């Protein structure tokens, strides 16, 4: 299968036509996405198979072919870019200053950008182009819009 | 049966659409990985 670093769409044919269920990151030969996109199922890349390696429903993250590789963190200060890959539309950078999710276990960066659910797993970047987490796990607010955590895993 | 398709390089892009606000929200995370608003 294709193993070049970059951003990828996650597709299915189990519905009408070809439907985009979400997005992920290929880095150092490991595929990174959100748990709710694949539910831990195997993936095809051309005639190649990608098997799940690590996952956690609570973090809503999963890695394929290896351990989680992405370890960069939001600085807490600077704007970031969502590399949005929406269904049927070209990859597009959107630059934004994250807000904060305040939880009993700590503060997390959050991005207030509204995209279809099939955009889940798009990477959030810092100014050096490092993936600081994935978009698509968050909350619907007073206004009716979606606010996503910046969800990052840990690298062992 | 799910398959992947490359969509781009991961690159910062100088002068991209700048949008979105920066809300501070009290949230809870449940064992199913669902965030919810505390109030
Ligand atoms: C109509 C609609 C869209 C979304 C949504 C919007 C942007 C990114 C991701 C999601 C999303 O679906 N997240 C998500 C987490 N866990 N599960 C199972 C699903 C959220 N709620 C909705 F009603």
């Amino acid at each position: 299968g294709e193993t070049t670093d970059g951003v990828y769409r996650v597709m299915t044919r189990r519905l009408l036509g070809s439907t985009q269920v979400g997005v992920g990151v290929m880095q150092e030969g490991v595929f990174h996405t959100m748990w709710h996109v694949t539910k831990g199922a195997a993936l095809r890349s051309g005639e190649g198979r990608l098997d799940p390696y690590w996952g956690d429903v609570k973090q809503d993250l999963v890695s394929y072919c290896g351990p989680w590789k992405l370890d960069a963190a939001w600085d807490g200060l600077s704007e970031v870019q969502l590399l949005a890959v929406p269904p049927g539309e070209r990859a597009k950078n959107i630059q934004t200053l994250p807000g904060i999710f305040k939880t009993k276990d700590g503060d997390i960066g959050a991005v207030a950008l509204d995209y279809p659910a099939g955009t889940s797993g798009s990477p959030i970047l810092d100014k050096c182009g490092r993936v600081i987490g994935l978009y698509g796990n968050g909350v619907v607010i007073k206004n009716g819009s979606y606010v996503s955590a910046i969800t990052q895993g840990k690298r062992e | 049966d799910m398959y992947i398709e490359r969509a781009g390089d991961i690159t910062w892009e100088k002068d991209a659409e700048v949008t979105g606000n920066s809300p501070r929200l009290d949230v809870a995370l449940d064992e199913s990985g669902d965030f919810s608003l505390v109030e």
